[PDB]
């Protein structure tokens, strides 16, 4: 329920969500499976520059350990949230970078992850999780404002 | 199978954003009468207003697919695409664009009239 999702006009829920998700994604991905259902779907890809808690868990354990800096370096990420009327849910997309660890070294990497969420049980179920990892680069969205660049449509 | 159908339509869409001919009307026909569109952080309730802004304000563009994922969500009766492109404007350097789209199944059954209900278009990166 720490993933309780309200659709506040302030975009705070979208931020809590992304924060709590990544945190666990960085320290305890296993705990994220609760948010996935038998019919949930996950996919990753890499830019020229999996279904059900199990399969999804599988590759989750595969994917390299990481470290995001959403709360410390907010400005380094942008976010849009749109309603998904058809499933009485929402789509949250987060653009930014994280620190990637196979040559045992730490490299920066940009990405765009899109979570399709359907609020429920004072929480949410992730219907779709589309991750696109790409060559690190500075977000073409930054401003003097030290904070996530938000946008919401509905 | 279904794979292709999508990636192609994805392109069709990109094709339109690239076509300068203010003759556009059938493009707007890809969006139904109830939307959700964001462009570079800017919302638009009507694909009309948006496309108007585009043809009227945006410059000549050149889009190139470089990643296209998607999930068809069960019961929803639609699917969602996680697209990636680069773009040029006059032709200059390449910019990075991230694009999510919510589209209707119907397309898989060749139906193209107003199937775009989700349009999240955002530039993620630019020249070095
Ligand atoms: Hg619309």
């Amino acid at each position: 329920q720490q993933f309780f999702f309200e659709n506040d006009a302030l975009g705070q829920s979208s931020t809590d969500f992304a924060t709590n998700f990544l945190n666990l994604w960085d320290n305890n991905r296993e705990q994220l499976l609760n948010l996935y259902s038998p019919q949930s779907q996950f996919s990753v890809s890499v830019d020229s520059t999996s279904i059900g808690q199990e399969s999804i868990n599988s590759i989750f354990k595969t994917l390299p350990k990481t470290k995001h800096h959403l709360q410390e370096q907010p400005n380094e990420y942008s976010m849009e949230t749109i309603s998904y009327p058809q499933i009485n849910g929402f789509v949250i997309t987060l653009h930014g970078f994280f620190e990637e660890t196979s040559n045992n070294k730490l490299s920066k990497k940009s990405f765009d992850r899109t979570w399709v969420i359907v609020p429920m049980n004072n929480s949410v179920i992730i219907a779709s999780d589309l991750l696109t990892v790409r060559a690190y680069s500075t977000g073409a969205w930054k401003t003097a404002s030290i904070a996530i660049a938000q946008a919401a449509g509905s | 199978n279904q794979a292709q159908i999508t990636a192609t339509f994805t392109k069709k869409i990109l094709a339109h954003l690239d076509d300068p001919d203010s003759n556009l009307a059938q493009f707007v026909q890809l969006f139904n009468p109830n939307c959700r569109i964001i462009f570079n952080a800017t919302p638009f309730a009507q694909a009309t207003v948006f496309l108007q802004m585009w043809q009227n304000q945006v410059v000549q563009t050149q889009h190139a697919l470089t990643g296209v994922d998607y999930h068809a969500i069960p019961g929803s009766g639609t699917l969602i695409c996680n697209v990636n492109c680069k773009v040029r404007f006059d032709w200059g350097p390449y910019f990075g664009i991230s694009l999510q789209l919510i589209i209707d199944d119907r397309i898989f059954r060749n139906d193209f009239n107003g199937v775009i209900s989700g349009f999240n278009y955002n530039m993620v990166y630019k020249p070095e």
